[PDB]
């Protein structure tokens, strides 16, 4: 996925950023949150996050909608490298699993339950 | 330009 923040950014600055706010914060990481392309939902207000990493994917799932002003029944689903993650892994385990080389983790976001379609 | 998120 193109996320908007790396075309916008070189990657020796997002790397600079990335590795001065973790050394700065080590028990948060930095999250950059983007629609998925094509998908049908709202938009969000803000990319740029600093989580906690005790924080759960489903708790962030639930601020995430609320910045969104979904509805309940309007599904929101969240993509790293294409895959849903559990809603119980803390987003510690989610960054260290998957953060890019800038020390950023990317999460696509969408209305739909499979990324692409 | 960071959004601090925090536990609830
Ligand atoms: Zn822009
Ligand atoms: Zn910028
Ligand atoms: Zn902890
Ligand atoms: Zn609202
Ligand atoms: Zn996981
Ligand atoms: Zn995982
Ligand atoms: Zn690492
Ligand atoms: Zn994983
Ligand atoms: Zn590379």
């Amino acid at each position: 996925m193109k996320f908007v923040y790396k075309e916008e950014h070189p990657f020796e600055k997002r790397r600079s950023e990335g590795e001065k706010i973790r050394k700065k914060y080590p028990d948060r990481v930095p999250v950059i949150v983007e629609k998925a392309p094509k998908a049908r939902i709202g938009d969000l207000d803000k990319k740029k996050y600093l989580v906690p990493s005790d924080l759960t994917v489903g708790q962030f799932y639930f601020l995430i909608r609320k910045r969104i002003h979904l509805r309940a029944e309007d599904a929101l689903f969240f993509f790293v490298n294409n895959v849903i993650p559990p809603t119980s892994a803390t987003m510690g385990q989610l960054y260290q699993e998957h953060h890019e080389e800038d020390f950023f983790l990317y999460i696509a976001y969408s209305d739909e339950s499979v990324y692409g379609l | 330009g960071w959004l601090i998120i925090d536990l609830p």
